[PDB]
RNA sequence: UUUAGAAGGAGAAGUCAUUUAAUAAGGCCACUGUUAAAAAGUGUACCGCCGGAUAGGCGG
């Protein structure tokens, strides 16, 4: 093994589907639900942007028509309900394309070493922690009275959570339901199982006629000008990759971690848009780390193995420029 | 190569394209309002060869 | 020696060759005539002893292999090329040539000449029809084969008819300018290849598919055409394409 | 005889149409179906690709707007349904061009010797085995709960299969339905029949609101490099060449098979687009094998005859090296 | 005897933070819906027996 394969690629081992939005009442949340539609809106603002003084002297007092969309609850429902699901696939049976066979054998050997060493328990525990504390609500988490989350596997309905008590900076390892679910997730990841299906339903209490924040569509120059919200089967919803970004916010092993002291989403270069600082520029980058794991066959600390396996769960285009 | 019926017999026909007619059609349709199709799929190296 | 009409109804063809020198879309009429002649040869190899006079094409559905752009134009697709013979056989990725493919739902009207034309001919044509390709496209299915005489028992569709008069009386110094001006003033006519030129002297050549036939090079020639409904048709003989050979000409005509 | 003819060309003896995608519920899979549609999608990612250090240190933290398409289930269905069909044609009548006459006679004589010897049963069994284990699902096979495959020939409905139990590496030659279908396939390849029509319907249970993976088209455009999915009359589907590639993955007779131990599709040089190295470079290629079969008239082991017949079934342009 | 014959495009992803559409008002006038018919086509078929055959036969 002298270099990376020219067509190395990976799939994703955590398939997340689109979420759907429903509204109901907290005292009857197990009995009925109602659809939540997206409404159009048009506003008349003022020219409040920063302008050069010459234009500012001539159009400071001009109106400005704008278009937008908004999604709000009704006057008789105060609880927002979010339903989605996750499919878990084995890590070893997810390598999509690779040219060299020896590289595939080496990758399989290293994955087997990590399975025999750790057993995929830490990453599974962190993923179910990110599920538990309801990080996927994003802007809907602020100003909520009661947030509850339940997880259903096949027909076994686990007892409800309380994501308000879970801190967003530390990961617990002693919750009974969290460890029980993480056991199945780790078994599926290692290869003892072949597939896992998990369904998540979340109830958020915010008050009557409040505002919800679904995902916003991305528009280019040719498209119409204005804010567009994401519609899923008529009702509002969230993107799959928006939810997946919240689940994989488990990276606490980057350099200069003690200075900042918060997890970041697992990226290739460790970039975090929340604070706008790269965290794995050269030395702890995934490209440099996996070049020492395979080509040099040099053993790494367990933190680097954790980060590498977390990246390989996500997958991507790890190709080479035709050496 | 195709076969064409000529009377009671057959003829072997070898088809060749028209480069100059293709270029003329390209420019004339470029300065026009006919629907047209661009059909951009030829690499630079293939066009050189 | 009775002459009737045979209708092949609602034949679905996919991946038919939709490319020409400067035409993308409807395949050349020579492909359909060659399909008819191949069907005639396959039948005459089965001791049926009948011949085909004219072919009429009725378009119902079509689809271009690709997608429409945001502005409105079409962008075509192509299959991943395999192993091109010659140089670079062992290369994993091969070169890409100009190509286009189409999907058609088309009906064929055939005029035949031969003894005792009856339902046995229909059974034979049903048995032997599912063995050939239409313009290089595989036949997926077909509605039925019918024996008809008049224009009343004809399904709804659009026939392709040769219209060279509009090309002739157009305004323009040369033929291409006449064609583009006729297509500018009229938004219903479409350009179709109809035949082949000669630009060569006949004889024998090395490397042909069959080294016994008379060989001569050709070039596809293009004319105009149009569409009209079934009920607007006056006589059943007007929409019947047929061969026409001349000194250096290998064309097909509606006359 | 000295060499291959200057113009030799066969056809494809296993024609396949384009598949179509439908969605339904597993308990009511035999009653109703619903159309499956492809939706557009826009994403905002980061610059995660490898970059030179200057370009990396400049564009480390830039946003990245991208366009794509996606297809997925609804919230009330948990079963994807695929319907398609296959047409089988005789091998002897599948030759479309042969300039030489003695070469055509020798080809016919060798094919006659092969059918008298074996009778195309092995390749028919391997093809129906590749049908039975649902190899054509590709990325849709992973993460499946129940995979059921049925096969209809003309007007007779054969018993349903279960692709989960079948292994993707070995081959089964004792299943009654497999042998029954392979008998008809070998008869149609033999020339006793004139054509064969097979109708294939596959149900796969993946769960509610999951993701499906139709074929991705190859297109070229200006200012548009997004992912484009294959739409077939509005619904999603798969290309014919994608299904045909999975069916002919039967070649287990290449050199060093005991090392890798997986079947590969049948090409002229044994090259598959997943290893990047041809498995039959010079000494087991189809060209020299068919040269020794025909020109030298030297008998070969049954594995080489199987490989040559598998190549002839696929079809191609097996003419001589052209000269200027 | 068909511009004939041949074909895996594929993996990865946070769109988004803000906002005052707003003031006035005359729909108006006139007008012929009327001439003829059968709910009627039996308008419903019930108490019983031999039948131990859910067979099939008969009394008012």
């Amino acid at each position: 093994l002298k270099s990376r394969p020219e067509n190395l690629s990976f799939a994703r081992c955590l398939n997340t589907t689109e979420a759907k939005f429903w509204q109901t009442d907290f005292l009857k949340r197990h009995t009925f639900k109602l659809p939540l539609l997206i409404t159009d809106k048009a506003v008349l603002a003022s020219k409040g942007h920063e302008m050069p003084p010459d234009k500012l002297e001539k159009e400071i007092m001009d109106p400005n028509p704008q278009k937008s969309q908004s999604c709000t609850l009704s006057t008789e429902c105060d609880t927002l309900r979010i339903d989605f699901g996750i499919k878990v696939l084995p890590v070893k049976e997810s390598m999509y394309s690779c040219s060299d066979y020896n590289y595939r054998t080496a990758i399989y050997q290293k994955i087997d070493e990590y399975i025999a060493e750790d057993g995929f328990l830490t990453l599974a525990k962190r993923y179910v922690n990110n599920i538990a504390n309801a990080r996927f609500l994003w802007r809907n988490r602020k100003g909520a009275e009661i947030i509850e989350t339940i997880v259903t596997i096949e027909d076994k309905e686990y007892p409800s959570f309380n994501s308000k008590s879970f801190n967003l900076d530390t990961f617990v390892e002693d919750n009974a339901t969290i460890n029980e679910i993480a056991q199945q997730i780790a078994d599926t990841f290692a290869g003892k199982r072949e597939y896992l299906n998990i369904y998540v339903t979340c109830f958020v209490k915010i008050g009557c006629a409040m505002e919800v924040y679904p995902s916003q569509e991305m528009t280019f120059d040719d498209d119409d000008k204005g804010k567009k919200l994401f519609k899923f089967e008529g009702s509002a919803g969230m993107h799959s990759q928006k939810i997946n970004n919240a689940l994989r916010t488990i990276d606490t092993w980057y350099p200069d971690y003690t200075t900042y002291e918060f997890p970041i989403p697992v990226e290739n270069y460790g970039a975090a848009r929340s604070i706008g600082i790269p965290f794995r520029p050269d030395t702890k980058s995934f490209y440099k780390l996996i070049d020492r794991m395979i080509l040099k066959n040099e053993d790494l600390p367990i933190e680097d193995k954790h980060y590498v396996m977390a990246i390989l769960i996500r997958g991507g285009m790890f190709s080479k420029k035709q050496e | 190569q195709v076969f064409f019926p000529v009377g009671g017999s057959y003829h072997l026909l070898s088809i060749l394209p028209s480069t100059v007619l293709n270029y003329e059609v390209s420019d004339r349709l470029y300065r026009s309002k006919i629907p047209k199709i661009r059909l951009r799929l030829l690499s630079s190296n293939a066009a050189s060869t | 020696m009775m002459k009737g009409y045979i209708l092949l109804e609602k034949v679905n063809i996919e991946n038919a060759n939709a490319f020409n020198n400067i035409i993308v879309g409807i395949p050349a009429i020579t492909s359909f005539l060659g399909f008819a002649r191949a069907l005639e040869r396959k039948l005459n190899a089965k001791e049926i002893a009948i011949r085909i006079n004219g072919v009429g094409l009725e378009f119902h559905e079509y689809e271009l292999k690709g997608y429409k752009n945001k502005r409105g134009q079409y962008v075509t697709s192509c299959p991943l090329p395999g192993s091109i013979p010659g140089q670079n056989e062992k290369k994993l990725d091969a070169h890409i040539m100009n190509q286009a493919y189409i999907d058609l739902n088309m009906s064929f009207l055939l005029e035949v000449e031969g003894p005792h034309v009856d339902m046995s001919t229909c059974k034979s044509i049903k048995s032997t029809m599912e063995t050939l390709r239409i313009a290089g496209g595989i036949i997926r299915n077909y509605k039925k084969i019918r024996l008809i005489d008049t224009l009343a028992d004809i399904p709804y569709g659009y026939f392709l008819t040769l219209r060279q008069d509009n090309l002739n009386d157009a305004a323009g110094d040369d033929m291409l300018d006449k064609m583009i001006h006729a297509l500018q003033q009229e938004d219903t006519l479409v350009p179709i290849a109809v035949g082949f030129k000669a630009l060569s002297e006949v004889g024998h050549v090395e490397g042909q598919r069959d080294p016994e036939k008379d060989h001569c090079f050709v070039e596809s020639i293009f004319s105009l055409g149009g569409f009209e409904c079934s009920k607007i048709l006056e006589d059943i003989n007007s929409c019947l394409w047929r061969y026409k050979t001349e000194e250096g000409l290998y064309l097909c005509t509606i006359i």
